[PDB]
């Protein structure tokens, strides 16, 4: 669960300080609605996303503080002095009336390995789409299964398990049915359903065969639902 | 009107509380008699006080990794700080390794051996390779001839940290590729566009889960300098040591230039911008909580801490809400001071230390504190509740209306079974 | 309202002051010589004494071993630190075997130690850097010194500082108007957040907005930190935490596992001996738990032989359920549990027994109360029977689909028919395997 | 009471103004 | 100083021997196995002349009868600064050193240079310090007063000492220690001034120290390679160092033996289970052993016939006759009654267990039937079950409590054995249920 | 196949002149009110009016007098094409590109279509975007090894590609992939491949073998 503001109104004036070398950025805005008008000052991430998707005086935009998101919603103004350098052809809108700072609360979902995967070192957000998470260490899961539950505890956070299904689950070294056979039985654990069509065959990793391809310790603890 | 309110322990307290059952050797059918009969006495204080606040037994404060340095530290117009942080492990290297096998001298061949390696059989000079130098200029298309044999003879980061898109000609073996000429679109490229929106996966996953607004869960235990090596009566040793550690391209290169210093640069002394020292190289963190890896005691898990804390902030609305005037019955001092600081930050109205003149006259007054005739009086709390009837009995005595009695107890603990 | 998963009916060994077991205490039912000996493997290690101690719990399946293990885990509380591990987790890609038993051996090694922190903070007011003389001569930064000037409650003390610590305190990205945390143990900076003296109405940031801090702005603070030998040799192997360009480059890098040499575990070991000495550290030596370690190789076991000879190891606990079993590695060795005889020798075994009938029923008695689930008496005598008949587990697993059936009934009684319901829908291993020999095409 | 806004140094820095009518550069 | 909580050769302190070599009946925590103790002592006396290298002994014997203790009483009895490596035969496996190259790292590991350097100190305890600043501070002025039990100075200080002394700030009644020629100064402590703690130090303020330096060849051929910096040597990869930079290290130690300026320490290798080595590790270390800087290895093994690995043959001792051909071998023999009950009053001195006379006979019957380890692990877990009854001697029925309680091998495989429908065999197959 | 509309403006450089402020602030020097840029091109001459912000891109990208130019419509962000053919002979040596007057208008409106497959948009994507850090360019200059992409960003590549066909920007090509010889194959591939198959966006896989009864690599038996 997560507080947010949205902030709607035209654009004023946009004053933009810059150093010589252009790293440091700050800055004031001048927004306004119908009923008020107040002036807020800027940072570097809000100058960023202020240059790109160009922002000139009339334009109407939406600002969300918690997301650092903004959106152009159009133009009112209809300046006559245009230079002639782009075809923007924005839509135009009507005036926004009324408060001009609106709270809501938003409610997204994370998986608990987007956590790991973000808290494991500088830049995990990359490696959560370039898959390079090369084996996060266990003091990490610890702190971060301790953090979850301190959420959970302050009503910030709530943890919705769901269902994890591997297809074709003989193609398995017994190593991985012995590490499942004690990863079954830790809190954060989801409710696993494994697929099979195989008889007694052999098991991957030893010399024995075994009903439907695993070994009876990974068998003790499962329901089996049979099909026709 | 007599009702009890039951909380449920934190995540904190159960492990206070763990410790407190695994220290004292598992005596809990004791505890539990000492407790039914009334040094056990200054065991269950221990119990009594975790149960009451963990803060009491052991007080939050600044969360910071284990710093394994040896600074300075002071054995106690303005105050020198000058960072001085070492390693405590000391690695000790004789000078006669140092002065004969990396220091050149007359009687060693390093300098003569790095010429020779280097620069006389180098197969990317220009004064005896001319044919490979012109072979890979026609290849990559670099305008100079001797841009081969400078890439190869300095470090990588210096590599890296002075690179410069200078331009390369048109007549080469070498052209754009079909990834960068999409990449070279959406340098600057606004949103709506389809090429740029196309382009830009990970911000729109960044901004979908508001990952600007989200807290750090993990910090490392220990932090350490880079291991000390000592190399006793050599000053180039540790001139060597003091500019592998300091080296001013790679420091300024990761950090920034104050602006009015690039304005005294600039304007004041004409330097052009092309010869400024190029900085701002330092990847940007992904919050401004990730920045760091101290955690700040805030004024939220203080409240949360406490289950008894926690619910009566619940309560407090109600009566706060129905305009009532309520009294908190204590035994101890630490938690005077404490309910005093929670109530300083929830900016209640709450008395300072002619107490009853003070309550009769002034109805403004919202949370009186005691500890072990007020006829308007409505609600009475026993927040450290005991169940001797000597004293409760002269406290709601001591306190027209309805009154309601409030007993808050936590579940799994001496208040169970008490 | 409360997770629970195979466990967390058990609250501890559940024994008396004389250490004798009592028959249900804990959750516990029945184990009463294995829960003894678990006693007195507690009371070694409470002793703080012994070191390379190695125990053995050898028995059938579902006889209880991972549970007397979390109850020597709760016994113990969370002081001492408890490693569990599973024999498949030491095959890793990016280190060998050996170095990850090191690891795991010198992480169940637990610290105690209290650290003074020079901590200066407060809300900056003035921030003035100096310029240098030459500042294109490539030698020497661009600013000489930098004037930052910070107040407290009943205090305002003026700071001149060198260039390295302004380039943390310009990475933080500080202003005029911001609380800030300097310690100068590390050089570390902290910026807490806006001061509260300023309107709050205006940001476009969703920052927080703090207090000025109480004290005068230089302090000594005292503060209890826990930590383990491992944590030591990880932060001494990959350097992060000075202000030096090596440390500054070490966080941005992808991290790795490193085969950490012995000189450093010696120093770690000299530095946190002296320590010790002076009054300031506490040892509080651990467990490591090894969950089948029928699956490690020789070479671990062979590793393992010497490691406990050292003289900072932890008691380590092993578990297994194999017969006459070759151990993994090699074609020939037939060993008890799988378990080589040169370890056999340095382990006490203890030896878990099978339950019974009524034994089995107070299990599912147990389990169904903590599952928040009320059972009638036939329909108890049905899963102590099917207990019996096919496997404790079984048993236990089939109380959630019967507790489905009953709440999708409009009822809150668990009766005969939801079992047999349960029998229906949902089978056992040998049923499946009984169906797999009489099959066509291996249905 | 009311509290006074933080206070906003920028000093030897450029300027971008964009207003209703014309649109402004500083310039070193 | 070398923390342990207690080791289970921590008995042994060095090998008991006279000055002819003779072993005597209890010296040093050894007890008897004499033969081998004298052959031991003559290996010891071979390393400490130092005019002999690379020869291999090898230890072998029936299990649990004291080889480890023998390389033990070796280690304690060669004392500090000569190196002394001892590796096991599967940490050579690496994933990112080769086999040969690890063998090769260790075998350099084990021998070390003796430098003796000078280097000129000042530590005393600070008086008073003036720092004077001038109108515009470009100048920096001090004064330091510095005095020990003896003598009194007042030194005249420049800019970079007062740089110096401001960094890591030094008060009055400070103890420092100062070296001139690298600007490194410690602060010692605090003296004993109420008006840590360490006392003022005494004699001359300006001491010409001799520390003497022993570094190992691994040191300096890490140093040597331009690769990798002297980080590698905690980090731990250095990542296949090549045989050039060796080479120069081999020379320029010849040259600094010969100059003078240096001496060679030799040292001891010593590899436990060295059966579990691979058939290319033993050709590498036939080889290694005739060059001039080669330690003289130990190696132990308990095997007999058995297949060496990588091969698909027997061989005695787990090791190839090549190898065998260049060794010569100190057999350990089984122990007594006599023996195994002083190695047990001797592990319960250690583990400060008081023993009644007939709880030690009883746990020598049960060691002399069972095994010497069992008995040595029971005396420890007996002195629990004693304190739980509040009594400070383990008694009979502790040491039957305990016996009872904690299983040895023979016993877990008899009861293993008739009862083997209940644990998982060869085949994977197990019952679970109780009937049927 | 992807189609867009692009507006540019290019073509030599006659003018080049920051128009000033009628009422400059203080503190400050030649604060621009506009840019006026003239272009000329081949039966072509226009001069525009631009941003003051324009100017950091014409002296960041070193433009003058004589250069041909690029201007993109809404971005901005011109770029230097090269040198005109008219300046060829101004020097006796000169390092300098020299390239041919443009033809056509200086304006003009052109509709280009565009061809990619998934695979050029999972490895752009997941490549980090040209940015100051040092990791980005210390990467770039180093062996591009591959990794393993999750399934998470072809997730978001499948949701932003459908995205912009139900707009009918965008027209999805499906192909063929062929594997010849798929005897070699082991059976994990073959596993892999049967949980492939069922995807929304797989293409058609034909394969080809030329072996009778053999067994599958990797198992002993089938
Ligand atoms: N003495 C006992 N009292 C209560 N429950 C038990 C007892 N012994 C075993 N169980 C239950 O039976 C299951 C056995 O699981 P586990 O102990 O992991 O397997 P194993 O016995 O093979 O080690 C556990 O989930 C535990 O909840
Ligand atoms: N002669 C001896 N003197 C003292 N202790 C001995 C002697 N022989 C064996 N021991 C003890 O026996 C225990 C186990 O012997 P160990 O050396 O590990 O067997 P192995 O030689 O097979 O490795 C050790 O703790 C060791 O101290």
């Amino acid at each position: 669960k997560e507080e947010t503001e949205l902030i709607e109104g035209e654009v004023v004036e946009i004053q933009i300080d810059r150093s010589i070398t252009g790293g440091h950025k700050q800055g004031k805005l001048t927004i306004k609605t119908t009923d008020m008008e107040t002036i807020y000052e800027l940072g570097n991430k809000m100058i960023d996303g202020l240059t790109k998707e160009k922002v000139l005086a009339g334009d109407v935009i939406s600002i969300d503080k918690a997301s650092g998101k903004i959106t152009k919603l159009g133009r009112s103004f209809a300046r006559s002095r245009d230079y002639d350098a782009m075809g923007a052809d924005t839509r135009f809108v009507q005036c926004p009336e009324g408060e001009l700072q609106k709270r809501k609360t938003v409610v997204h979902t994370v998986s608990l390995h987007e956590i790991d995967v973000i808290n494991s070192r500088t830049q995990g957000f990359l490696a959560l789409f370039t898959g390079d998470t090369g084996e996060i260490r266990s003091e990490v899961r610890d702190q971060i299964n301790t953090k979850v539950a301190e959420w959970k505890e302050e009503g910030k956070a709530e943890i919705v398990p769901g269902v994890l299904f591997i297809d074709e689950v003989h193609m398995l070294d017994i190593e991985c049915f012995s590490f499942i056979n004690r990863a079954l039985e830790d809190e954060f654990a989801p409710i696993v359903m494994m697929a099979t069509n195989r008889g007694v065959s052999k098991t991957r990793g030893t010399n024995y065969k075994s009903p439907h391809g695993l070994p009876l310790d990974l068998l003790d603890r499962s329901i089996i639902i049979t099909t026709k | 009107i007599e009702i009890d309110v039951l909380c449920d322990l934190t995540q904190r307290q159960a492990k206070l509380y763990q410790v407190l059952k695994s220290q004292i050797s598992t005596n809990y059918d004791a505890i539990e008699n000492a407790a039914t009969n009334d040094n056990l006495i200054n065991a269950v204080m221990q119990f009594r006080k975790v149960c009451n606040h963990p803060d009491l037994f052991e007080r939050a404060d600044v969360d910071s990794p284990f710093s394994f340095t040896t600074f300075g530290k002071t054995t106690s117009k303005f105050t020198d700080l000058i960072y001085s942080s070492r390693n405590p492990i000391k690695y000790s290297l004789p000078r006669l390794i140092y002065e004969d096998l990396i220091l050149p001298n007359y009687n060693n061949d390093v300098d003569i051996a790095n010429k020779l390696k280097n620069v006389k059989f180098n197969i990317f000079n220009p004064s005896t390779n001319y044919e490979l130098c012109l072979f890979l200029s026609k290849l990559t298309g670099e305008p100079s001839l001797n841009e081969f044999f400078r890439v190869s003879t300095t470090p990588l980061l210096k590599r890296v940290i002075e690179r410069t898109n200078g331009p390369k000609n048109t007549d080469s073996l070498s052209f754009k590729t079909i990834t960068q000429e999409l990449l070279e679109v959406t340098r600057n490229a606004p949103s709506e566009g389809v090429m740029a929106s196309l382009l830009n996966v990970e911000k729109h996953a960044y901004e979908r889960e508001y990952l600007n607004c989200i807290q750090r869960g993990y910090h490392p235990n220990v932090s350490a300098p880079p291991v000390t090596i000592e190399v006793l009566g050599s000053s180039h040793v540790t001139n060597s040591i003091n500019n592998e550690l300091f080296d001013p391209l790679i420091s300024q290169a990761l950090s920034d230039i104050p602006a009015i210093t690039q304005y005294n640069m600039h304007v004041k002394k004409g330097i052009p911008v092309e010869d400024f020292p190029k900085t701002g190289l330092f990847p940007e963190p992904l919050n401004k909580n990730f920045s760091s890896n101290i955690s700040m005691p805030s004024m939220d898990r203080f409240i949360t801490e406490s289950a008894k804390l926690r619910k009566l902030d619940e309560l407090l609305v109600k009566l706060k809400s129905e305009g009532h005037r309520v009294l908190i019955y204590f035994q101890m001092t630490k938690m005077m001071d404490l309910m005093e600081e929670y109530l300083t930050y929830r900016q209640y109205n709450h008395i300072r230390l002619d107490l009853v003149h003070d309550w009769q006259t002034n109805p403004e007054i919202f949370v009186f504190l005691l500890s072990t005739n007020l006829t308007a009086a409505d609600t009475v709390i026993f927040y450290d509740s005991d169940w001797n009837p000597t004293i409760d009995s002269q406290a709601m005595d001591r306190a027209t209306r309805q009154v309601t009695v409030y007993r808050l107890l936590v579940r799994g603990t001496i208040e169970e079974r008490m | 309202v409360t997770r629970t998963a195979a466990h967390t009916h058990i609250k501890g060994l559940g024994l008396d002051e004389s250490g004798v077991a009592k028959r249900v205490e804990g959750g516990f039912v029945g184990q009463i010589e294995a829960r003894e000996a678990c006693g007195v493997i507690v009371d070694l290690i409470k002793a703080k004494k012994m070191s390379g101690r190695a125990i053995l719990l050898a028995g059938g399946p579902s006889t209880g071993k991972t549970a007397l293990a979390l109850a020597i885990s709760q016994e113990l509380g969370p002081k001492v630190p408890f490693c569990p591990l599973v024999g498949s987790e030491l095959y890793s890609v990016e280190v060998k075997k050996t170095e990850t038993l090191m690891e795991n051996f010198r992480r169940a090694i637990g610290l105690r130690i209290k650290e003074t922190k020079e901590v200066y903070e407060g809300e900056v007011t003035e921030l003035t850097p100096e310029d240098a003389e030459n500042p294109l001569g490539g030698y020497g930064k661009t600013i000489s010194h930098v004037i930052v000037g910070l107040k407290s409650a009943k205090g305002t003390k003026t700071l001149r500082l060198d260039p390295t610590i302004y380039e943390s305190i310009q990475r933080e990205k500080v202003s005029i108007g911001d609380v800030i945390y300097i310690e100068a143990n590390t050089g570390a900076v902290k910026r807490v957040g806006r001061s509260d003296a300023y309107a709050t109405e205006f940001d476009l940031e969703t920052e927080e907005y703090v207090p000025l801090p109480k004290g005068e702005v230089h302090k000594k603070k005292e503060i209890v930190q826990d930590v383990t030998l491992h944590d030591l040799d990880v932060a001494n192997a990959r350097p992060q935490g000075g202000q030096d360009v090596i440390s500054m480059m070490g966080q941005l890098l992808k991290p790795k596992k490193t085969e950490i040499t012995e000189k450093l575990r010696q120093e770690v070991n000299k530095v946190v001996a002296k320590y010790i000495d002076q009054g300031v550290a506490e040892l509080i030596p651990g467990v490591l738990f090894i969950d089948e370690v029928n699956m490690l190789d020789i070479e671990i076991f062979t590793y393992l032989n010497k490691a406990l000879e050292s003289n900072i190891a932890p008691v380590v606990v092993l578990a297994s359920n194999r017969g006459m079993t070759t151990v993994r590695g090699t074609e020939d060795v037939i060993s008890p549990h799988g378990v080589p005889p040169d370890l056999i020798d340095r382990l006490l075994i203890v030896r878990t027994l099978p339950y019974d009938k009524d034994e089995i029923r107070t299990i599912i008695e147990r389990r169904a109360t903590v599952e928040r689930l009320q059972v009638e008496s036939s329909a108890l005598d049905l899963l102590a029977t099917m207990g019996t008949e096919t496997s404790l587990r079984y048993a236990l697993q089939l109380l959630a689909p019967c507790g489905i059936l009953a709440q999708t009934s409009n009822r809150k009684e668990i009766v005969v028919n939801d079992v047999n319901e349960a029998k229906l829908l949902f089978l056992d291993a040998k049923r499946s395997t009984k169906i797999l020999e009489t099959s066509a095409n291996y249905l | 009471f009311v509290k006074p806004r933080r206070p906003y140094n920028s000093e030897g820095m450029t300027r971008i103004l964009r207003r209703y009518e014309e649109d402004l550069f500083c310039t070193f | 100083k070398s923390l342990s909580l207690i080791a289970a050769h921590s008995h042994i302190t060095g090998l008991g021997l006279d000055e002819n070599l003779q072993p005597r009946p209890t010296s040093e925590g050894m007890v008897g196995q004499l033969q081998a103790r004298r052959a031991a002592g003559v290996i010891l006396k071979m390393v400490q002349n130092g005019t002999i290298a690379g020869r291999a002994v090898l230890v072998a014997g029936p299990p649990s009868t004291g080889k480890t203790a023998l390389a033990m009483g070796v280690s304690q009895s060669l004392g500090k600064d000569v190196p002394f490596t001892a590796i096991a035969g599967s940490e050579i496996f690496s994933l990112e050193l080769s086999k040969t190259e690890a063998l090769t790292q260790a075998f350099r590991k084990s021998i070390g240079i003796k430098i003796k350097e000078e280097t000129e100190l000042i530590e005393g305890e600070v008086v008073e310090i003036q720092i004077d600043r001038s109108i515009t501070g470009g100048h920096k002025q001090g004064k330091l007063t510095i005095k020990t039990t003896d003598m009194e100075t007042i030194y005249e200080l420049g800019n970079k000492m007062i740089d110096g002394l401001t960094k890591e700030k030094v008060l009055a009644g400070d103890v420092i220690s100062i070296d001139k020629a690298s600007g490194k100064i410690t602060k010692l402590g605090r003296s004993f001034a109420r008006s840590r703690f360490v006392q003022c130090p005494e004699g001359e303020l300006q001491k010409r120290k001799t520390v003497v330096h022993t570094v190992s060849l691994h040191e300096i051929d890490v140093i040597n390679s331009r690769t990798q910096g002297f980080l590698a040597l905690f980090t731990g990869d250095t990542g296949e160092i090549r045989s050039e930079v060796r080479d120069q290290i081999n020379t320029k130690v010849a040259e600094w033996k010969e100059e003078g300026k240096a001496e060679i320490v030799p040292g001891v290798l010593f590899i436990d289970e060295v059966h579990m080595l691979d058939i290319e590790c033993f050709s590498f270390i036939n080889r290694a052993l005739e060059d001039e800087f080669a330690p003289i290895v130990m190696m132990a093994t308990n095997r007999g016939v058995s297949k060496t690995r990588g091969t698909n043959y027997k061989s005695p001792h787990g090791l190839p006759l090549d190898l065998l051909d260049r060794s010569i071998i100190i057999t350990t023999k089984s122990y007594n009654e006599q023996e195994i009950k002083t190695i047990l009053s001797i592990r319960a001195q250690e583990e400060e267990v008081e023993l009644s006379s007939d709880a030690l006979d009883l746990l020598t019957k049960t060691g002399v039937e069972t095994s010497l380890r069992y008995s040595s692990n029971l005396i420890s877990v007996a002195q629990q079950i004693a304190m739980k009854r509040k009594n400070n001697t383990v008694e009979v029925e502790d040491v039957k409590r305990a016996y009872l309680l904690f299983l040895d091998s023979a016993r877990s495989v008899k009861y293993v054995q008739e009862n083997e429908s209940q644990y998982i065999d060869d085949q994977g197959n197990v019952q679970i249920s109780i009937a049927k």
